[PDB]
RNA sequence: GUUUGACCUCAAAUCAGGUAGGAAAGCUCAAAUUUGAAAUCUGGUACCUUCGGUGCCCGAGUUGUAAUUUGGAGAGGGCAACUUUGGGUUUGUAAAGUGCCUUCGAAGAGUCGCUAAGUGGGUGGUCCAUCUAAAGCUAAUAGUCGAUCCUAAGAGAUGGGGAAGCUCCGUUUCAAAGGCCUGAUUUUAUGCAGGCC
RNA sequence: UGAACGCACAUUGCGCCCCUUGGUAUUCCAGGGGGCAUGCCUGUUUGAGCGUCAUUU
């Protein structure tokens, strides 16, 4: 039984007290692709009708 | 022309040797 | 006569040496190695044998 | 169902990788570079290291244009600074120059240092396993340096360098040397560890 | 130089090191695609050597290919045939074996751009931009 | 060493003809088990320049 | 019978190598300034001459000149 | 092929400082900057003197 | 946690501290009894900073 | 520090610029540190004398881009009172060449033959002869009637896999497969947080 | 129209984005102009991952 605190300070002598984490419980049942910015392109250069035999239209307009 | 040769006549094939001394002369002789 | 019979360097046979020894034994090798204990084939038993050497003192 | 969908595939795999890094049974080669520098030495090195840190594009630039102005108008020591490039400190360590070499120990084809912890105790270097290859970039201005080395070192640094290489050898060389050569990634898991050690 | 450790290094490719990285990765290559994009050579020596330059306009594809001669023509020609039709604006400039199955062998291919400006304006690479 | 466990006796090392360090000591802990933790974590520590002792 | 993960053994580096691999001399180079950095120099030299660079210390005058 | 503006001054103080005497330039750690072999500064000293006089 | 570094820094940085306010102590009490003999110096200096 | 930040791998954009479909002569890399200084390069931008150049900036790159070297060797130094010089005006103690002296002096592996070697190896000759592989370049009359819309049996892209390939299988499959909503503007000070299917 | 490129096509069918013009016109309708295929490369910007790390003066 070397105490607790012998514990404790060998960990933090070796480790350096940043070990804890920090983590959600609630996550997305699915992933999906996340949104991301799609920026813009800058390009950098640039009346009673009727169809006749004949492939002509005539147009009745009153 | 060997390396030989060549250099025998004051300044070409490195694959070929001197092996004849009547050959080498020839040779000489011509670069000259 | 050209370079590619010359000899073998200090830091070739060092390289090799040291690959010898770092990356372990094939497990043929380490099957003669058990046999031992217990051309292409002379050279690799006299290499055997010369790993068996120097691991005992040197 | 199929609750395969909340990892997308690179994940799963990236995952699959650490689980199996420590469940296969690695070699000692490589298994020699899980142990690395504690976090009292590696503090104390990277302060050292970080003195000599090389400058930069745009320092060396100004530098060089100062000079240059100074010229078109009308004797120096030799610099120090940290060696870096996997080949140039092979070829240090192979000529005895180098006074302490940093290797990474997350080199991603791990071939490419595999021999150097050999080479470096087989040439009488001395040499510390530096956990994070790219927290040796940032004294050597890249994203990521696989190694690091020291070769010379000023002369108020020169006592500095010493003790800790003599640190090193004190908490990294004769602390590690015979587990070093042991093979390693053998851990259990409770599902495993209970129904063998246990039975 | 480091290169010639590595070199030396691949000659045993049955020896403890070789052979459980060989085993790691092989697994790791049977997730990905058959044929997917390496970040960088697997063995930069061996790219090297066939003449890869870690400059823009160098690619590295991955490709595995089925083995045997049976079907219920060499391997390699197939796999950076395969390659280059799936980068037709590349040329295969080389290629080496990097592992290999009972089912499949892997293949890294080295590829060159030939629309790049670091390999247009450079005397030494610029012969493959020639059609 | 507190941090490490209760302690029972600090002495350190000094000259008597003016009070300086000596730079070593003794102390004891309470707890036989603390004092080898005490000594595996600080055995090799870079401080100040200077490679603790501990044993 | 055989253990497959058995120790390894340093038969080659437990034996110190007391002087370096190769006997090759040491350049001129490393003994004296840089010669590269010399010739760049020079090149900056040439080029403030010719207009194409201002010189840092007119960069300076230009920059507390304009900005009000 | 003429030499330039800072290799002659260069090789001026050179000769003010030590004249003829080739091992002590040689050795000099303030002029001899780049360490030169005493042929080499021979030959640079007797460009610059034939060019001046 | 304490790491060792922080209190050996505090533990000299005090003591020089200390060892300043009682030099500055002595010679203000020399100067205020008119003792000025053997100090360094007897005269109220003030120092002014400006850009 | 339950914080903050470096990398690594994998993604997306009608992102910037590109690319594919179809019909008689010899030489160059890799292999040995520029370490007294990544000396190297794409791109964006502004000017210019525009098949390009310069300045500035974001990046690639040390897990290696330049200079040097390729057995015909080659390299680092030293000595000749040795020889030579680019670009549309040259210049930098810059780049080379010849002779002699001195110190050094790498060489392509699932490859040769299941799987190697380094005075090694390949091929021939009745011990000798000859070359140097496993890298590369190189000339000679309709809003109103129907279609248009919807899905039916089925066919068939994408994801993925096979095949030398023309192409084939498989239809929701170990795919990051897309829409919507809320909020004083988001607590070390104005770089998106949370939620639903 | 065709390798044929917004999606389809045995239809001469169905969409989306940006700018601009005209009719009662901030909402409606129409006209005009310019864009929206896939694989791959280099770069830019925006991201995901308890993948590896560091994190007390």
């Amino acid at each position: 039984a070397p105490s607790a605190k012998a514990t404790a300070a060998k960990k933090a002598v070796v480790k350096g007290t940043n070990g804890k984490k920090a983590l959600k419980v609630r996550t997305s049942a699915t992933f999906r692709l996340p949104k991301t910015l799609k920026l813009a392109r800058a390009p950098k250069y640039a009346v009673n009708t009727l169809v006749r035999p004949n492939g002509t239209k005539k147009a009745y307009v009153r | 022309f060997t390396l030989a040769e060549v250099k025998a006549a004051g300044l070409v094939d490195h694959r070929r040797q001197n092996r004849n001394q009547e050959i080498f002369d020839a040779n000489v002789q011509r670069l000259k | 006569i050209s370079y590619k019979k010359g000899a073998a360097s200090n830091r070739t046979k060092f390289v090799r040496s040291l690959v010898r020894e770092i990356a372990g034994l094939s497990p043929y090798e380490r099957r003669l190695i058990d046999l031992i204990r217990n051309t292409r084939a002379k050279a690799k038993v006299e290499e055997m044998n010369n790993i068996i050497a120097a691991s005992r003192r040197h | 169902l199929s609750r395969y969908v909340k990892w997308p595939e690179y994940v799963r795999v990236q995952r699959q990788k650490k689980i199996l890094s420590i469940r296969l049974k690695v070699p000692p080669t490589i298994a020699q570079f899980q142990y690395t520098l504690d976090r009292n030495t590696a503090a104390e090195t990277f302060k050292l290291f970080n003195k000599y840190r090389p400058e930069t594009a745009a320092e060396k630039k100004e530098r060089l244009t100062k000079e240059a102005a100074a010229v078109a108008e009308g004797a120096s020591p030799k610099p120090y600074a940290v060696k870096y490039g996997l080949n140039h400190v092979v070829a240090l360590i192979e000529n005895k120059k180098a006074k302490l070499v940093l290797i990474a120990n997350d080199v991603d084809p791990i071939e490419l240092v595999v021999f150097l912890p050999a080479l470096c105790k087989k040439m009488g270097v001395p040499y510390a396993i530096v956990k994070g290859k790219a927290r040796l970039g940032t004294l050597v201005n890249q994203k990521t340096s696989a190694v690091a080395a020291l070769t010379e070192v000023r002369a108020e640094d020169e006592a500095a360098l010493a003790k800790l290489v003599s640190t090193i050898d004190a908490n990294f060389a004769d602390k590690y040397d015979e587990v070093k050569k042991h093979w390693g990634g053998g851990i259990l898991g409770n599902k495993a560890q209970a129904k063998m050690d246990k039975r | 130089g480091a290169y010639k450790y590595l070199e030396e290094l691949q000659r045993k490719k049955q020896s403890d090191v070789l052979r459980f990285l060989q085993r790691v990765r092989v697994w790791e290559y049977r997730q990905k695609n058959v044929i997917h994009r390496a970040a960088r050579p697997t063995r930069p020596d061996k790219a090297r050597r066939l003449g890869y330059k870690a400059k823009q306009g160098f690619v590295i594809y991955r490709v595995r290919v089925r083995r045997g001669n049976r079907k219920r023509r060499s391997l390699r020609a197939t796999a950076e045939e395969r390659v280059g039709r799936r980068a037709a604006n590349l040329r295969v400039l080389n290629s080496y074996w990097v592992n290999q199955d009972s089912t499949y062998k892997y293949f890294e291919v080295i590829l060159v751009d030939p629309q790049h400006k670091a390999i247009r304006r450079d005397a030494r690479y610029n012969w493959i931009c020639d059609p | 060493f507190a941090q490490f466990g209760d302690l029972k006796e600090v002495r350190l090392a000094r000259n008597k003809k003016t009070g300086n360090s000596r730079h070593y000591g003794f102390l004891e802990f309470v707890n036989k088990e603390d004092a080898m933790i005490a000594q595996e974590s600080m055995n090799n520590y870079l401080l100040m320049g200077h490679l603790l002792q501990v044993r | 019978s055989i253990n497959p993960y058995e120790p390894l053994i340093d038969w080659f580096t437990r034996h110190e190598e007391v002087m370096p691999l190769t006997a090759v001399p040491e350049p001129k180079r490393r003994f004296v300034p840089s010669k590269n950095e010399a010739k760049r120099v020079m090149k900056i030299v040439r080029a403030i001459r010719e207009g194409r660079i201002i010189p840092p210390k007119k960069l300076k005058e230009m920059k507390e000149k304009e900005k009000i | 092929r003429s030499q330039s503006e800072r290799e002659e001054e260069w090789l001026e103080k050179l000769y003010k400082k030590h004249g003829d005497d080739y091992k002590k330039m040689f050795f000099d750690k303030k002029l001899n900057i780049y360490q030169q072999s005493e042929g080499d500064l021979k030959r640079r000293l007797l460009r610059w003197k034939k060019r001046n006089g | 946690f304490v790491r060792a570094e922080s209190i050996v820094a505090k533990t000299l940085a005090t003591s020089r501290e200390k060892e300043r306010i009682k030099r500055v102590s002595i010679l203000e009490d020399k100067k205020a009894k008119n003792e000025t003999q053997h100090i360094a110096s007897g005269k109220d200096f003030i120092l002014k900073i400006t850009e």
